């Protein structure tokens, strides 16, 4: 386990986890945000 | 010809003459190193300047240099 | 519109006595640490023609017959600085006569 | 009306642009069944775009001649003209973002170059350590404030490689 | 070589500025523009790459030759 | 010879040698050579050159503390 | 020796010690330099006469119901007659300039010979008649005042300035509708100095 | 030692563990507080803020109580500068906002200068000849003319209770006076009209019943209501 544990330590790994992250966070705001441009409440 | 001049700051490793693809370096006695070797250039008219003692010099920054000029049939590496 | 003689030599007069009794005093003083001795002085021995071309000639510092210091040079430089005052005040005089307001309203 | 820029609620070019895009969305909706979900593709991108254009008036938005809107970018005229949020606070949430990002690599760096082989800790993260960093950066220009004040943020010129002159 | 005038190296040594902002300033400069002849040839060839965009920037604006501006190809 | 011609060896030394890979740079000294060579300071650092070595060979007006 | 502090409590001047006017001040740490300072000190006593000079013409031109002096050139611009108190002096623009040109060129041509830095700070002599300067506690003292006067002068100058840019009112009107409406009317009713308001 | 701990079963920060300081809770999970002269400022940062949230908050409260029982006529808090700018006999937005502006200008540099060198306002002959009670106790706490009663003369515990208790409604006032920014943001009624529909119906007057607040919510309801 902590073998495994250190393998999803390596940064391939983290940055995958990073990448999928902020994309599903801009991805589900812009979804429920449909097409923001202006900042307006 | 190519000048290949060679500095105090060599230890005297061998490394630059067994590099060398043109037997153009040497290793004479010396006081200034530990190994007692310094390197020297008594056949620099066959040198092409490919480089190759530079790679293997082991000392920060260089020991021993090459630098280009006056390029000849040996220099040029012809066999025509 | 202003008479040009008037004018003209009101200002080269004016000019000539600034030079001679008012800059003068801080000439020779500017030109201590510009071409003195004690920095670099002379640009050019003067071996050949052209060394001693750059080479000053002995004309502009021979003597100074006038009290001051103020050679021929030094007349001819302020000569031409009152030249060019009076022929700017003819000119501005010139369009204003003309009727161009050419200042701020 | 700033830069010859007429706003888009009174705009002319901005209602045809949006009767063309509406024009053209209805033409492809109208080639299918209205119990399809194609039908209801093409109805929610119709709504959206109506919800779009909509949201991009009655916001103090500019556009010229072409009805596609523009962003005034000096503040102060911005502030002046209810046009701050179109870059000027964007910007500023950004600087934040950004200087967060920075904050944690820094902290990261710092924290991970004490120990032996700092290289394993850069090439293999420490995932505790990086999400302790991450929840602890919200206060980012304060700390890098002091840290300027403090001088650490800053390295001695004496203690950093200079190439040969 | 008339008794009048500036001296370059003098200008060059004088403008230092103070609380050592430059540190030594301008000077030794003198000799290296003139010693150098490449410093003078890149300030020349950059002086005049600028007069030439300043030429290109401002013919097409204020066309100076008469009937310039309905060439469009020249 | 009284004490020792260079540094204490394991002490950080700081390279002045501006052609050096390490100028400005903080090593560890490894040995330094009693017989009275040109660069008796055998100093080793932890981050390697671009030929990828690591020690280097310098003299006693090269090296000093490591300031703090 | 220190006349008094511009914030108390701020770091105090080692080089701003023993100077006239000491009110320590110098935030940005200008003038360092000793030259520089002195440099500094004439020039700053000279535009204290001015603006001396400025602030007397100004008030003087307005208590005795004169006209405004932004509007006291415009003789110029309107190719009228000039007046000094209702003299009407015979003179024209073009020998006003001249005359002014050479005669102040002559005034800055022997101030700038002074070789001293003592009297271009403070000459004497011929510009010191009367010479209540002989006594050192009140030349030091007048030296203070004069400087205090100067900066309220540089201030009333820029103020001047600031007034006529952003409103049309004179002086005395602007004065006037301080008095009579502080509240209504400041800086911050104009527009123009703040924006926004 | 410390009053208390914000989080049981958290680790102290070093630095506010063994700090002796009135109100301390060890609330430094961002380690903001490290520094003592960082801490020293951080403290006078958070007094002011609080003075601040307190004034703004009794001035919003008080009147608006009297208001909801009938005895004054304010407005209230959102509207209340613009009809004192609409008054018959209203001074200018701009000369109120310079010149309290410069009041304020003018106590932050005092308060700026006796940070920065403690004491130092105590010049003589610098302020009237009353500079000599400009002399600051504390961080934080001036003293002087800004205590004339004397109620901080007393024991220290007391003083300490006197400054957690300062603190502790400060805080209060903090939260208090974001709440009624947020819910009027989000409500557009008076903090008081909020807090009488929460007492009247508190589970259909909350932050969730409307979108401003969480956005997505009224979905979610009219989902599950269909
Ligand atoms: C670098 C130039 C640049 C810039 C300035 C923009 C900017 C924009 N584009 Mg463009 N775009 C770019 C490059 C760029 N893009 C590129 C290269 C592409 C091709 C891949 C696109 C393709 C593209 C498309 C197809 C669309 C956009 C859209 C947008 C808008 C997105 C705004 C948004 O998502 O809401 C604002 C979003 C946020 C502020 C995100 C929130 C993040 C903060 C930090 C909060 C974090 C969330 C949470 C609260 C954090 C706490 C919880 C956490 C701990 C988990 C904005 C106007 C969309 C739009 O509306 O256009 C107008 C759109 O339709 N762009
Ligand atoms: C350096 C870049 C830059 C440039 C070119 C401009 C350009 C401009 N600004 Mg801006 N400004 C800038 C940065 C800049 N700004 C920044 C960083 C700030 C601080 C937030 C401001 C704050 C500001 C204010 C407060 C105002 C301007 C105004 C103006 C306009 C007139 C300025 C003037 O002197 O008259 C002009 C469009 C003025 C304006 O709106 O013009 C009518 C105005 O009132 N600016
Ligand atoms: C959709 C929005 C969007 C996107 C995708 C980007 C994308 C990018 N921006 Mg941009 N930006 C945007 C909107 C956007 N920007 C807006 C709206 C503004 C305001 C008008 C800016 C202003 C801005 C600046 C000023 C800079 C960037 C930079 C960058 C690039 C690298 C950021 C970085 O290093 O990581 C995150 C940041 C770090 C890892 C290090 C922190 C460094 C930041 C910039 C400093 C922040 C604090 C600093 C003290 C504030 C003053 C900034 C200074 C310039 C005055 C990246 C391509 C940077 C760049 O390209 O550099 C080459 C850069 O310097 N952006
Ligand atoms: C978080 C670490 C970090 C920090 C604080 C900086 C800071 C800086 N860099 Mg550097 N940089 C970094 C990482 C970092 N960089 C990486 C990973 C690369 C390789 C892509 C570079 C490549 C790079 C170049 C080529 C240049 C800079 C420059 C700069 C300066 C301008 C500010 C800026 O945003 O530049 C913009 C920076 C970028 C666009 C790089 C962004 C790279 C990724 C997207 C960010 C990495 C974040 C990191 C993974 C966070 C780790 C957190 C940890 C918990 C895991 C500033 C000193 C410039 C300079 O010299 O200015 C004086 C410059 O020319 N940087
Ligand atoms: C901005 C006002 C402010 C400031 C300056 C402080 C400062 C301080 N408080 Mg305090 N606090 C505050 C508001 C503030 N607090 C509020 C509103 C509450 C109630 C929620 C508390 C509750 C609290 C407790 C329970 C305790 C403290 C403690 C402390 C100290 C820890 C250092 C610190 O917080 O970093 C400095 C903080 C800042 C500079 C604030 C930064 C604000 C950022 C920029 C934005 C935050 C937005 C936010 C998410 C909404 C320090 C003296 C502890 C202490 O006294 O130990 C010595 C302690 O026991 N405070
Ligand atoms: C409002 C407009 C600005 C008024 C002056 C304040 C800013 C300049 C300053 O403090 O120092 C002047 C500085 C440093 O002074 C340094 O030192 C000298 C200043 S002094 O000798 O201390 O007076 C100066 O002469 C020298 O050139 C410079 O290197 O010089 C600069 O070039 C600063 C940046 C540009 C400032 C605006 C021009
Ligand atoms: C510092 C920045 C100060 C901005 C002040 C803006 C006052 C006006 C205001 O709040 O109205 C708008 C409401 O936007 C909103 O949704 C509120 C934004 C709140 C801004 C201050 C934080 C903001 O301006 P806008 O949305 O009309 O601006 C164009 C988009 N950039
Ligand atoms: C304001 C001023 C000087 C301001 C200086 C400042 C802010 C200095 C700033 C700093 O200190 C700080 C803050 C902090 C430090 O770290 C840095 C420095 C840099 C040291 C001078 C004005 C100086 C003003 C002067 C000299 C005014 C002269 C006026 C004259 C001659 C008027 C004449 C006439 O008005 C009449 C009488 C009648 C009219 O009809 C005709 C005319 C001709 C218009
Ligand atoms: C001064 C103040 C407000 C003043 C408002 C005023 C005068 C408003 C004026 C008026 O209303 C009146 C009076 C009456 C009306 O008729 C007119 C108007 C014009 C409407 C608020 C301060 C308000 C201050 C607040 C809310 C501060 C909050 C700070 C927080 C939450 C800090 C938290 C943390 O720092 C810790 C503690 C530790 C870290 O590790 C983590 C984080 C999270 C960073
Ligand atoms: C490497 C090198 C070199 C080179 C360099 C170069 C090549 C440079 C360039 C440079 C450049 C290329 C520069 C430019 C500049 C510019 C400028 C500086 C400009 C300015 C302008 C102005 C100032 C203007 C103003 C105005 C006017 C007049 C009008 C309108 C308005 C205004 C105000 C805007 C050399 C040889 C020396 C040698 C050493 C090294
Ligand atoms: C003899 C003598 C004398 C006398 C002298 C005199 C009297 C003089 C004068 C003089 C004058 C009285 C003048 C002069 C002048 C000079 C010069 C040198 C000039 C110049 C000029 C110029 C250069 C011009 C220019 C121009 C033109 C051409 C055109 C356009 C405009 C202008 C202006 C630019 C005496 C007795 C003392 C002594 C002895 C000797
Ligand atoms: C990753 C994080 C994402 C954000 C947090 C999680 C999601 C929370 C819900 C987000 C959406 C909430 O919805 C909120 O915004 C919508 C944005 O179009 C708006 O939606 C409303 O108005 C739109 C037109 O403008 C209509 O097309 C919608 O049918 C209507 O519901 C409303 O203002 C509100 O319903
Ligand atoms: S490779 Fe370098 S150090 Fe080794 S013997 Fe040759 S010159 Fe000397």
């Amino acid at each position: 386990m902590k073998d495994f544990t250190t393998y999803l330590s390596t940064a391939p790994v983290v940055g995958l986890g990073w990448a999928i992250f902020t994309s599903g966070l801009l991805i589900e705001i812009n979804r429920f945000f449909p097409d923001p441009l202006v900042f307006s409440f | 010809a190519h000048v290949v001049k060679i500095y105090d700051t060599c230890i005297g490793c061998t490394q630059c003459v067994r590099a060398c693809p043109l037997d153009v370096l040497e290793m004479v006695p010396w006081d200034g190193c530990k190994a007692a070797q310094m390197a020297s250039s008594p056949r620099t008219e066959d040198c092409v300047g490919c480089k190759r003692c530079e790679t293997a010099c082991p000392t920060d920054f260089l020991s021993v240099r090459v630098y280009l000029g006056n390029e000849s049939t040996r220099s040029l590496g012809l066999a025509y | 519109m202003i008479e040009a003689p008037v004018a003209i030599g009101g200002s080269t007069v004016a000019l000539l006595g600034l030079g001679r009794f008012v800059f003068l005093p801080y000439q020779r003083r500017r030109t201590d640490m510009e071409v003195g001795p004690g920095k670099l002085g002379p640009k050019t021995t003067g071996d050949t023609f052209f060394d001693r071309l750059q080479k000053p000639a002995s004309f502009v510092e021979t003597k100074s017959k006038d009290p001051s210091g103020f050679g021929i040079i030094d007349v001819l430089g302020w000569g031409a600085l009152g030249h060019v005052f009076g022929y700017f005040l003819l000119a501005c005089s010139s369009l204003q006569d003309a009727g161009i307001d050419a200042f701020p309203r | 009306d700033v830069a010859g820029l007429t706003p888009c609620s009174e705009s002319k070019a901005y209602n045809k642009l949006e009767r063309k895009e509406l024009k053209t969305l209805e033409k492809r909706l109208k080639k299918y069944e209205p119990g399809s979900a194609p039908y209801l593709a093409l109805q929610a991108t119709k709504e959206r775009t109506q919800n779009r254009f909509k949201n991009y008036a009655k916001a103090g938005l500019l556009c010229g001649n072409d009805g596609l809107p523009h962003l005034i970018s000096d503040p102060g005229l911005a502030l002046r003209f209810n046009h701050a949020g179109e870059v000027f606070i964007p910007t500023f949430g950004f600087l934040y973002v950004a200087g967060y990002i920075g904050h944690v690599g820094r902290q990261y760096i710092i924290k991970s170059k004490e120990d032996a082989k700092p290289t394993d800790k850069e090439i293999i993260l420490d995932v505790p350590l990086a999400l302790q960093l991450a929840f602890q950066g919200w206060a980012w220009p304060l700390a890098a404030i002091q840290e300027l004040r403090n001088g650490s943020l800053l390295e001695k010129d004496e203690n950093i490689t200079v190439s040969p002159r | 070589n008339f008794g009048i005038g500036h001296r370059l190296e003098a200008i060059l040594e004088a403008h230092t500025p103070p609380a050592g902002g430059l540190g030594a300033g301008h000077k030794g400069l003198f000799h290296t523009v003139n010693n150098s002849l490449h410093f003078q040839l890149g300030l020349a060839l950059a002086s005049v790459g600028t007069i030439t965009s300043l030429v290109a920037q401002h013919m097409y604006s204020l066309p100076p030759y008469a009937y310039l501006a309905v060439d469009f190809t020249t | 010879k009284k004490k020792e011609v260079g540094p204490k060896r394991g002490s950080l030394v700081k390279v002045l040698r501006p052609e050096s890979y390490w100028y400005n740079q903080v090593g560890k000294v490894v040995s330094v050579d009693q017989s009275g060579i040109r660069y008796p300071v055998v100093v080793r650092f932890e981050n390697q050159n671009y030929a990828g070595v690591s020690t280097n060979n310098y003299a006693l007006d090269e090296v000093t503390d490591p300031p703090a | 020796q220190r006349a008094g502090n511009f914030a108390p409590g701020s770091e105090p001047k080692e080089y701003l010690n023993d100077l006239p006017g000491n009110f320590n001040f110098d935030p940005l740490e200008l003038g360092k330099e000793k030259g520089t300072l002195q440099r500094y000190r004439e020039a700053e006593l000279i535009h204290c006469r001015w603006a001396m000079l400025g602030a007397a013409g100004c008030l003087a031109v307005e208590v005795l119901g004169l006209g405004n002096w932004y509007d006291a050139p415009l003789w110029a611009v309107t190719g009228d007659k000039p007046t000094w108190f209702g003299i009407e002096v015979p003179f024209d623009i073009a020998t006003i300039l001249g005359v002014e040109v050479v005669a102040m060129a002559v005034a800055e041509g022997l101030r700038n010979d002074n070789q001293d830095m003592e009297k271009r700070l403070y000459p004497g002599g011929a510009f010191d008649p009367l010479g209540f300067s002989k006594d050192p506690k009140s030349f030091e003292d007048k030296k203070l005042k004069e400087l205090k006067n100067g900066r309220l002068a540089m201030v009333a100058c820029l103020g001047f300035a600031g007034q006529h840019a952003a409103t049309g009112k004179p002086i005395l009107e602007a004065l006037g509708d301080h008095l009579s409406s502080p509240f209504f009317n400041n800086f911050a009713t104009n527009g123009v100095s703040v924006p926004g308001v | 030692n410390m009053n208390g701990n914000w989080l049981p079963g958290s680790q102290t920060p070093a630095h506010l563990k063994d700090l002796k300081m009135a109100g301390n809770f060890g609330f430094d999970p961002l380690n903001l507080g490290a520094e003592p002269e960082a801490l020293r400022w951080y403290q006078q940062a958070e007094l002011v803020h609080s003075r601040t949230a307190m004034m703004a908050v009794a001035g919003i409260l008080i009147p608006g109580l009297f208001t909801k029982l009938g005895a004054l006529n304010v407005p209230q808090w959102y509207e209340a500068g613009k009809v004192y700018i609409e008054g018959e006999g209203a001074i200018p937005f701009g000369t109120l906002l310079m010149s309290t502006l410069f009041s304020y200008a003018f106590v932050e540099g005092k308060r700026w200068q006796d940070f920065r060198n403690p004491g130092s306002q105590a010049e003589p002959g610098t302020f009237f000849g009353l500079e000599g009670m400009f002399k600051g106790t504390d961080n934080g706490y001036p003293g002087g003319i800004f205590d004339p009663l004397g109620y901080s003369k007393t024991s220290p515990e007391k003083l300490d209770e006197l400054k957690l208790k300062e603190i502790k409604n400060g805080r209060l006032a903090m939260v208090a006076f974001l709440g009624f920014a947020g819910q009027y943001s989000a409500t557009g009624k008076g903090p008081i009209d909020n807090l009488a529909d929460h007492l009247a119906d508190p589970w259909h007057n909350t932050f969730a019943e409307n979108g401003v607040s969480v956005p997505g919510l009224s979905a979610v309801e009219q989902a599950a209501a269909s």
